């Protein structure tokens, strides 16, 4: 839902400039967590294999 | 001669590998995926323009 | 089974390529499991060995 918002929402924002540029496609590339809170995350899996 | 130029596009198709890349999924869990993808020029003239130059 | 599925897959995905590769033969080597886990896999077998 947001490769859709924020490429709607991109269009409309340089609509009022009327500029020539098209736009191809939007396609998301990555979303990881921060590297500092990585840590935390594989743990929390790391502690349901430790669970079993 | 020396009037026209020829560009050369290849129809044999083409193989792409990815590299090691992190996924998320639905519950979070990270993954560790390496894939590659195989493609063929369908349309040489629009590839070529598209990718000015031919360059793959 | 393994390498009569891996012999087929491969197969079928390579017919589409069209390329010249024919395949001769698929003859699976080792399935062996993780060297980490390998020790407890040995002490299982000793295990037995103890009991007896």
């Amino acid at each position: 839902v947001i490769r859709s918002d924020t490429q709607r929402e991109l269009e409309e924002t340089i609509r009022p400039y009327d500029m020539g540029i098209t736009l191809l496609d939007v396609n998301f590339q990555a979303a990881r967590p921060p590297e500092e809170v990585k840590a935390a995350f594989d743990d929390a899996i790391a502690a349901r294999e430790n669970e079993q | 001669p020396f009037i026209e130029t020829v560009k050369m596009l290849d129809a044999r198709i083409q193989t792409m590998d990815n590299q090691a890349d992190r996924f998320v999924t639905k519950e979070k869990k990270d993954l560790i995926v390496d894939s590659y993808i195989k493609w063929r020029i369908s349309d040489f003239s629009r590839y070529y323009l598209a990718t000015g130059g031919g360059d793959i």
